């Protein structure tokens, strides 16, 4: 029950695994371009903003983040998003955000 | 003209055991591969015989550590050949869950 996303430092979706349309409802195409943060709870919108903030600060370490994401069956699910920074050592180009995103339970 | 590092990089997913659960459409300009063709198969199946060691090594440690950085590896390409790849390992656990890779093709591509 898990999709693979690709982020920039914005929290832009940049690359979305096809797997998300079981996960969320949504297909790649209406991911693509569109924050993160505009399909999260108003109540935790701050704490995914920040997260996406110090997981650029952790040196490539994992930092886990659990928020309620709107479906497209409009209802909010509990994802468990687990994410690191990745930067291409033969490069200087800015780091992107690379996210593992699972609907677990809150229990 | 060739390719460059963002165009040479590709995301893959394995089970705790090698297994690919996920492999990024990239895979096919780069080593010929259809992502369909590698799910269930083990990434060992894949590296040149003389890497190994050095793989079994790097997987010991990314299972012991979180996260690794392979060296240089090779891995057979669809029709024939080699293709030297680098590749950054991180496990995802249950706060293991799988290993999330991201591939870069070292090699001279298009
Ligand atoms: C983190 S690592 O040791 O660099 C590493 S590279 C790799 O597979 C290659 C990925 C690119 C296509 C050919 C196969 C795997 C690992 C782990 O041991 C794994 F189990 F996730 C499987």
């Amino acid at each position: 029950t898990r999709f693979i996303s690709r982020h920039n430092i914005e929290g832009i979706f940049t690359f979305v695994d096809h797997r998300c349309v079981a996960t969320v409802g949504y297909q790649p195409q209406e991911l693509l371009g569109k924050n993160i943060v505009e399909f999260c709870h108003p109540e935790d919108q701050q704490l995914l903003r920040d997260s996406f903030q110090q997981v650029v600060k952790l040196k490539g370490q994992v930092l886990s983040v659990m928020f309620r994401f709107r479906s497209k069956n409009q209802e909010w699910l509990w994802m468990r998003t687990s994410s690191f920074t990745f930067q291409n050592p033969y490069s200087d180009e800015i780091e992107y955000i690379i996210c593992t995103n699972t609907n677990v339970k809150n229990s | 003209e060739f390719k460059g590092l963002d165009s040479k990089t590709f995301l893959s997913e394995h089970s705790m055991d090698m297994k690919f659960t996920y492999c990024d459409d990239r895979i096919t300009e780069l080593i010929g591969y259809h992502p369909e063709e590698l799910l269930g198969r083990s990434a060992y199946e894949f590296y040149h015989a003389l890497d190994s060691e050095n793989m079994t090594k790097s997987h010991q440690n990314l299972c012991t550590k979180g996260q690794v950085v392979s060296g240089q590896y090779r891995m057979l390409a669809k029709h024939g050949g080699y293709v030297w790849l680098e590749t950054q390992g991180t496990v995802i656990y249950n706060p293991p869950q799988c290993i999330m890779c991201v591939n870069y093709v070292l090699s001279e591509i298009e």
